[PDB]
């Protein structure tokens, strides 16, 4: 159970603001788009 | 038969609020004379109230606006799924308005997605609907209000599977038709789309102040 | 111009509830947008919050006790600093007229 995830050149990370942080007009759209990617991947998967 | 009277006014209370307007109050007692064996009752009020103004602005919580218009019903990495048995999705957005002065932010999902078929501009058959319920007498308060009911060419929606079951977490999503179809129907009264009729409303009351 | 400052707006009836006192400006009273103000006790109680439509009033009695008639119900835009839906200023009225029928035959 000692697995550890190393941050490397293949890893990608971006902050997801909390609910109250989402109300800024530019972070509004980020919480919009980060939420669409959430529902998109799980239900439709990939055509690849 | 002793006549009572008011005593000295006590210390005034500080302004209990740090913003906008508040209320301070002064308090007195009828303790020095005191009505004995009857008499009166000090005559007046033993509590004065006063408004205090901090002259500094204060909050209000933002409210959700009405949901916008549904996006076009599309499928990822596919072209138009119109007039086809291909269930897609569409999104909708809200806007938080009215939040001022460090007020509480809007609570809830500002985006909404649901599954859909696409009948945008799809040629389909139709049948005349029955007479709709009589609308409101318009214009109210205006000269000669009239109601209006109508029959319209209702499209025959295709019998597609209303529910598509996906796995992952075993999620089943309702599918709703989207789009403005082209309902085909025989002419009724020289009209193909909608035929209505108006009737004046009888004994109209005047609009006055409540 | 000074005005009577109330601490609460009922909205259910459009009344000014909880009198805080008088002799204060409107800008100071509505610093707390939850308050309300009216001129003397004549009426027309306006809250200090964003203007929003009240509830539709009960239908007025049918204009005739015989055959088809007409009945009204009102709705008042109440608030401060802003407008209701439809470019409506606080205090304006909106009416719905519906055909009523107390007795179907005279
Ligand atoms: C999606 O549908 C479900 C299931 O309820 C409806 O499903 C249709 C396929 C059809 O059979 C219809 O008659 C049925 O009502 C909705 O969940 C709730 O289900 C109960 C059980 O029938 C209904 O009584 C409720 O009206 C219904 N809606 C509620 C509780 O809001 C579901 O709401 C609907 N929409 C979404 C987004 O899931
Ligand atoms: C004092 O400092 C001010 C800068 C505000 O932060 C005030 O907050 C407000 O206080 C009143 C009641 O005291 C409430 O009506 C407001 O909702 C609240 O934001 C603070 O008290
Ligand atoms: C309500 O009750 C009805 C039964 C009538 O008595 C109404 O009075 C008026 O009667 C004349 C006929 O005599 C009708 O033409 C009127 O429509 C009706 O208003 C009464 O108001
Ligand atoms: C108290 O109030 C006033 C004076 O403050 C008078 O009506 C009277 O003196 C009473 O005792
Ligand atoms: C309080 O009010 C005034 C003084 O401010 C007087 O009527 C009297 O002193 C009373 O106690
Ligand atoms: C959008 O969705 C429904 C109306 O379709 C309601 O929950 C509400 O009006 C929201 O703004
Ligand atoms: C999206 O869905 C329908 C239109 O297809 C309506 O309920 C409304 O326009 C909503 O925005
Ligand atoms: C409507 O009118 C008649 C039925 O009343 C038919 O010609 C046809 O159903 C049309 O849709
Ligand atoms: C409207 O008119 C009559 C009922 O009043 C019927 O022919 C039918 O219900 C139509 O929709
Ligand atoms: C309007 O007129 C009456 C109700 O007043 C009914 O025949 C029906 O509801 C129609 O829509
Ligand atoms: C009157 O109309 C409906 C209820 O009949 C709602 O939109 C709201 O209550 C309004 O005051
Ligand atoms: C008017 O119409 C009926 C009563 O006639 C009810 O739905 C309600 O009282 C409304 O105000
Ligand atoms: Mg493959």
């Amino acid at each position: 159970p000692n697995l550890s995830y190393i941050i490397g050149k293949d890893t990608w990370v971006e902050h997801w603001p909390e609910e109250d942080e989402c109300q800024d007009e530019e972070n509004q759209k980020q919480c919009q788009d980060l939420g669409a990617f959430t529902e998109s991947m799980v239900v439709f998967g990939c055509p690849n | 038969g002793v006549a009572g009277g008011w005593g000295p006014w006590g210390p005034v209370s500080p302004c209990p609020v740090t913003c906008g307007l508040g209320q301070t109050m002064e308090q007195r007692t009828c303790n020095h004379p005191v009505p004995q064996h009857g008499g009166p009752f000090c005559a007046g009020d033993a509590t004065r109230t006063h408004i205090c103004n901090t002259a500094v602005p204060c909050p209000v919580d933002g409210e959700w606006d009405s949901w916008g218009e549904w996006s076009p019903c599309i499928r990822r990495n596919m072209k138009s799924i119109s007039c086809q048995e291909i269930p897609g999705q569409q999104s909708r957005g809200r806007t938080c308005r009215g939040r001022k002065f460090d007020g509480h932010r809007c609570a809830g999902q500002q985006q909404d997605i649901r599954h859909c078929y696409s009948i945008q501009h799809c040629p389909l058959k139709g049948s005349w609907s029955e007479w709709s319920t009589w609308g409101l007498c318009m214009p109210p308060c205006g000269p000669n209000p009239t109601r209006a009911r109508q029959r319209l060419c209702t499209p025959l929606l295709p019998k597609y599977p209303p529910t598509v079951s996906m796995v992952e977490g075993q999620g089943e999503k309702n599918v709703t038709f989207w789009g403005r179809p082209l309902p085909r129907c025989e002419e009724l009264q020289g009209q193909k789309l909608v035929v209505e009729e108006k009737r004046p409303c009888l004994h109209v009351p005047a609009c006055k102040d409540p | 111009d000074p005005v009577l400052c109330f601490t609460q707006y009922e909205e259910s009836s459009g009344k000014c509830k909880g009198l805080l006192g008088g002799g204060v400006s409107v800008e100071d009273c509505c610093l707390n947008t939850a308050f309300a103000y009216q001129k003397r006790s004549g009426g027309l109680c306006q809250p200090c919050r964003s203007p929003r439509w009240s509830l539709w009033s009960t239908w007025a009695p049918c204009s005739v006790t015989c055959s088809e008639g007409s009945q009204l119900r009102y709705r008042r835009c109440v608030g401060w600093n802003g407008q209701c839906s439809g470019k409506v200023a606080p205090g304006t009225l909106e009416w719905q007229l519906q055909a009523c029928e107390d007795q179907q035959c005279c």
